[PDB]
RNA sequence: UUGGCACCUCGAUGUCGGCUCAUCGCAUCCUGGGGCUGUAGUCGGUCCCAAGGGUUGGGCUGUUCGCCCAUUAAAGCGGUACGCGAGCUGGGUUCAGAACGUCGUGAGACAGUUCGGUCCCUAUCCGUCGCGGGCGCAGGAAAUUUGAGAGGAGCUGUCCUUAGUACGAGAGGACCGGGAUGGACGCACCGCUGGUGUACCAGUUGUUCUGCCAAGGGCAUCGCUGGGUAGCUAUGUGCGGACGGGAUAAGUGCUGAAAGCAUCUAAGCAUGAAGCCCCCCUCAAGAUGAGAUUUCCCAUUCCGCAAGGAAGUAAGAUCCCUGAAAGAUGAUCAGGUUGAUAGGUCUGAGGUGGAAGUGUGGCGACACAUGGAGCUGACAGAUACUAAUCGAUCGAGGACUUAACC
C-alpha cells in the first residue's frame, strides 16, 4: 500500500534538488509573504537532521544569530522552498547531530569533506 | 443525503496550492454497490443497502449469494445500511462511486476503533492519579467508590475495562482529493480505527 | 476480606458447573486404527499425515 | 512481534543458541512447541547464510551459533557442518526448512511438547 | 511550552537580564504560552539601577523558546533557550533595542513595534 | 454552627485536614431570560424564572477558615458518618521518651508549647465496570435493521465590523446583528513534532572466552554512551459542543367580560430562556411485549394406536489448526491446500551509518578506496518452500384454535 501511496504522492515529489547529507553546510531560498508582498529570505546553516519517507521526509537545519542558537525544520519537497544550494560538505559520522545543539565556540566546526 | 464506505490504508502529507501541508487520511473504495432498497410500506423505514468487498465462494454462503443475486454481483464482506436519502436516485445493482464527492465537501465519517484491551481507569476515562511519592500507596487506582449512605456504588461509576471497539464518527471532516481511477479518497485528518478496516463515509450532518 | 456467611451447596455447586473438562478434539490413526489428537501424532503408530517418523 | 518466554533477552538469546546449534547437530530435536516456533526463523536465517558460503556469514553465524562439535571422527563443528552439509542439501529450496510435528503434552507441566526437523 | 515559575532571559535595553514567571495571560487556567503570548513575571537578576529592577511584577512577550513553534506550512523552528521581552500596559515595549533574533509569529499578534525593533526576524 | 437530651453502637461505628473519585440540593458565583431603579451610556443595585454546563494557580500556616500575589466570565453556599482511611497519606490532635514556662511538698499535671514516635486484612454476598457460556423468543440458519428505552455531550472569552454610530456637554461609549481567533473539556489518530522502543544500528571501557593477529561472543543496570522501525503514545495533529424546531417558566401582551369603565383571564388567541422533548453522538429485541425485512434449507428414516420419542442429515456452525487489526481467558476478526493466515525466501520502505577482507599512505595510533557500503524485530508487495493434514461433533422436519383468501 506504500507503493500506492508513493504513487499518489509522486506528483507533490520534486527533483530540483541536490542530495545533502545530515552535516553540511547549506543554504535555502524560502519563501515568505508579509503583505501580499511575497519575498524570499536566505536560512544558511548546518543540517542536523534529515529524515521521514517520500513526501514526509523531514530535515532540520542549525544556525546562529546575534549569539543565539537557532534550528528551523522544512519538509523537503515544498514549493515553498525556491531553492537550495550547498556550500560545503562535511566529513560526519553521524546521522543526528544533536550534541551541536549544545555545542559552539569554534568546536562546533565541521572539517569539509571536498566531495 | 449522501454517502459511501470503503476500506482504510493509512495516513500522509498532502499540499494544497501553497505550502499549506494537510495530514491525509487515504481509504480505498472500490465502486460499492446497492443491493437492497427497502420502504416504509414493507420495511417501515426509507433506507438502501450497500456492499464493499469482492469475497471468495469458499467464503460466501447460499443466502448471501441470492441475497446479492437479486443483483448481478459476486458475495460481499462489508454490508452496511444508509438512511435518509434519496431513494428514487438509486436502483439495485447499481454501483456507487467516489465522484459522487468533490475536493472541499464536508464529511461525517465512522469507523470502528482501535482495540486497546483491559485497560485501567487513567487510560480509559482520563482521570488523575495520586502521587507517586510523600508515602503514598496509592496510585494508578480509579478512586473513591462513593459515599457511605446509600449502602451501594451509583452506577456511571467509571472503572477498568475493554476499552475500544466501539463505534465512533468524527463531524464536519473536509476532502481533499479523489482519484476514481485508483478508487480513493483522501481526507484533511484522522478517523477512527485501524488499517484494513471498514469505515463508512457520509455527507455531513449540518 | 471474608465471606460474611458460609456458602451453601447449591451456589457451591452453581459455581462448580463451568468447572469442568472438554473432551479433546479426538480423531483415529488410519496407520493403526487408535485414537488420537487432531494435528498431533499417534504415538502408538508413530505416524502423522501418513508418514512415519 | 515475538516471544519472550518466560526469559530475559540474555538468556532468551542464550536458549535459542544452544538450541540452533543443537538442532543443527542432531537435525531433530524435541522441545516444546513454542521454543519451536521461534526458532525457526532464525534458523532458517542461518541456512540463508550458510547458502551464502561468504566469510562475512561465516562471521555473523560464528558470532551467533556456539562452539560444539557437531561429528567426531572428524573434529567438524556446527558451523562448518552447517555451512558444508546443509548448504549442499538446500542450494536450491526458498525458504521453509524446517517442520514442526505437534506431539502431545507433557506430565509435569502439561506442556504440548513437539519434535522439529530440517525440512 | 513555557510556564509559571520558568525562569526566562530578557532581551531588552531595559535593565533586567533574568526574569521569572507568574501566570500565562490567557483564560481561566491556562497551562502553556509558547512564543507571541503574554505572561506576568518577576525580575530575579538585574543591572544596576537602571529601569526595571529586581522584584518588581512586570508583565512580558515571549520572542522565543525552545519547544519550539509551528507553522501552516510545516516549516517549524525551534530557538536553543527561552526568552522575552517586556512591554508598558500595552502592546508595546519599554526597553529601547532588542538583543537577539525573534519569530515571524509577532505580526499574527500586533507586535510590529518590536518587530521593527528587531535585528533578526524568522 | 455552638449547643441541650442520652435513643442505637463500649463482645470496638477510626476521629481533623489533605489526595483520588464523584454525586445531590438551590437560598445561583458566571453564563441565559426578564421587572423595577435614586436605570443617560458603559458599569451597576435589587428582585423574579432558571441547577444545563462551568466555577483557577500559588505563598504562609498541620490546618479547616482566613490574609496576601497574580489571573479569571466567574473564582458560589451547603448535604452525602462536618462524603469517601477493608481507596491513599498521617502533618495535627491523642499512648509510652525528653525538655521549657507554670502549678504542686511530692509522685505528677496543663484545649500551654516544643522535638520524635509501627495505619493489618488473599473480597464470600450485594453493588459497580467489563467479558463469556446456557436457554428462551412455536421449524432450523446467515446477514442487515427498527426503535421503545438508556447513557453521553452539553462551558466561555478576546478581537474586527456595525460605529467611535445611539447616548453624552465631554470624558467616555452600546444594544441587537454579522464575522474571525482562542482558553478549558472531550473523542479519535500517529502523517508532522517529540517521547518510548531490553531479539535494530553504531561507538566505547574492564575482564574473560573462541589456539594466536584480525574479527567476534559472554558479564558488568539493555555495561555505558549516541541514535532509533513497528506498536503504544502527548505535550503533537484533526474534529466537536453549530445550525435549528415544538411545547413552556419568569416576563410581555392582543381581544374581552364578570364589575356599562379599566383589566394579560374566567372563555379564547400569541409570544417568550444556556432550561424540558427533539435535532447531534453511542448502546439497545432478555423490549419474555422477545419486533421487522431479504435470502438458504427441506419436510427424510425408525418406533409408537396416537401422544410423543431417537437417529442419521440438509442449509449452516463448531471442535482442531495458522494467526492478528482482536485479546487476561473465553470471545471477535482474517484464513485453513482452486490458499498468501503466519513464518521463511526475494524485492523494497524506513533506521543505522560507510561492514568484513583486500590494497594504498603512515614507524604507529589511524586515514582513504573498494562501496550510501554492510546490517536490520514486528513495516508492504510478491512467492505454495514449511506449518494450517486426515477427522470428528452439533444442527431442521416444523403444535392448536379462530378470521380472511382459497
Amino acid at each position: 500500500m506504500q507503493k500506492l501511496i508513493e504513487d499518489i504522492t509522486k506528483e507533490q515529489l520534486r527533483t530540483d534538488l541536490p542530495a545533502f547529507r545530515p552535516g553540511d553546510t547549506l543554504r535555502v531560498h524560502v519563501k515568505v509573504v508579509e503583505g501580499n508582498r511575497e519575498r524570499i529570505q536566505i536560512f544558511e546553516g548546518v543540517v542536523i537532521k534529515r529524515r521521514g519517507g517520500g513526501i514526509s521526509e523531514t530535515f532540520t537545519v542549525r544556525k546562529i544569530s546575534y549569539g543565539v542558537g537557532v534550528e528551523r525544520t522544512f519538509p523537503v519537497h515544498t514549493p515553498k522552498i525556491a531553492k537550495i544550494e550547498v556550500v560545503r560538505y562535511g566529513k560526519v559520522r553521524r546521522a543526528k547531530l544533536y550534541y551541536l545543539r549544545e555545542l559552539r565556540g569554534k568546536a562546533a566546526r565541521i572539517k569539509e569533506i571536498r566531495r | 443525503t449522501k454517502g459511501i464506505l470503503g476500506r482504510k490504508i493509512g495516513m500522509t502529507q498532502v499540499f494544497a496550492e501553497n505550502g499549506d501541508l494537510i495530514p491525509v487520511t487515504v481509504i480505498e473504495a472500490a465502486p460499492n454497490v446497492v443491493l437492497q432498497k427497502k420502504t416504509a410500506e414493507n420495511d417501515g423505514y426509507e433506507a438502501i443497502q450497500l456492499g464493499f468487498d469482492d469475497k471468495r465462494e469458499k467464503l460466501s454462503n447460499k443466502p448471501e449469494k441470492g441475497h446479492v443475486a437479486k443483483a448481478e454481483t459476486a458475495p460481499k464482506r462489508f454490508v452496511k445500511e444508509l438512511r435518509g436519502v434519496e431513494m428514487d436516485a438509486y436502483e439495485v445493482g447499481q454501483e456507487v462511486k467516489v465522484e459522487i464527492f468533490s475536493a472541499g465537501e464536508i464529511v461525517d465519517v465512522t469507523g470502528v476503533s482501535k482495540g486497546k484491551g483491559f485497560q485501567g481507569a487513567i487510560k480509559r476515562h482520563g482521570q488523575s492519579r495520586g502521587p507517586m511519592s510523600h508515602g503514598s500507596r496509592y496510585h494508578r487506582r480509579p478512586g473513591s467508590m462513593g459515599p457511605v449512605d446509600p449502602n451501594r456504588v451509583f452506577k456511571g461509576k467509571l472503572l477498568p475495562g475493554r476499552m475500544g471497539g466501539e463505534q465512533i464518527t468524527v463531524q464536519n471532516l473536509e476532502i481533499v482529493k479523489v482519484d476514481a481511477e485508483r478508487n480513493l479518497l483522501l481526507i484533511k485528518g484522522n478517523v477512527p480505527g485501524a488499517k484494513k478496516s471498514l469505515i463508512t463515509v457520509k455527507s455531513a450532518v449540518k | 476480606a471474608v465471606p460474611f456467611r458460609r456458602t451453601s451447596k447449591m451456589k457451591k455447586r452453581l459455581r462448580r458447573t463451568h468447572f469442568k473438562l472438554n473432551v479433546p478434539g479426538m480423531t483415529e490413526c488410519p496407520s493403526c486404527g487408535e485414537m488420537k489428537l487432531s494435528h498431533r501424532v499417534c504415538k502408538a503408530c508413530g505416524s502423522y499425515n501418513g508418514k512415519d517418523i | 512481534s515475538y516471544r519472550k518466554l518466560g526469559r530475559t533477552s540474555a538468556q532468551r538469546k542464550a536458549m535459542l543458541r544452544d538450541l540452533t546449534t543443537d538442532l543443527i547437530i542432531n537435525e531433530r530435536i524435541e522441545t516444546t512447541e513454542t521454543r519451536a516456533k521461534e526458532l525457526r526463523s532464525v534458523v532458517e536465517k542461518m541456512i540463508t547464510l550458510g547458502k551464502r558460503g561468504d566469510l562475512h556469514a561465516r562471521r555473523q553465524a560464528a558470532a551467533y551459533i556456539r562452539n560444539e562439535v557437531a561429528n567426531e571422527e572428524n573434529n567438524q563443528d556446527a558451523l562448518q557442518k552447517l555451512f558444508s552439509d546443509i548448504a549442499t542439501r538446500y542450494e536450491e529450496r526458498q525458504g521453509g526448512y524446517t517442520r514442526i510435528m505437534k506431539l502431545g503434552p507433557r506430565r509435569g507441566d502439561g506442556a504440548p511438547m513437539a519434535i522439529i526437523e530440517l525440512v | 511550552m513555557i510556564q509559571q515559575e520558568t525562569r526566562l532571559k530578557v532581551a531588552d535595553n531595559s535593565g533586567a537580564r533574568e526574569v521569572l514567571t507568574i501566570k500565562v495571560l490567557g483564560g481561566s487556567g491556562r497551562k502553556t504560552a509558547n512564543i507571541g503570548d503574554v505572561i506576568v513575571c518577576t525580575v530575579k537578576q538585574a543591572t544596576p539601577g537602571g529601569v526595571v529592577k529586581k522584584g518588581e511584577v512586570v508583565k512580558a512577550v515571549i520572542v522565543r523558546t525552545k519547544s519550539g513553534a509551528r507553522r501552516s506550512d510545516g516549516s517549524y523552528i525551534s530557538f536553543d533557550e527561552n526568552a522575552c521581552v517586556i512591554i508598558r500596559d500595552d502592546k508595546s515595549p519599554r526597553g529601547t533595542r532588542i538583543f537577539g533574533p525573534v519569530a515571524r509569529e509577532l505580526r499574527e499578534n500586533n507586535f510590529m513595534k518590536i518587530v521593527s525593533l528587531a535585528p533578526e526576524v524568522i
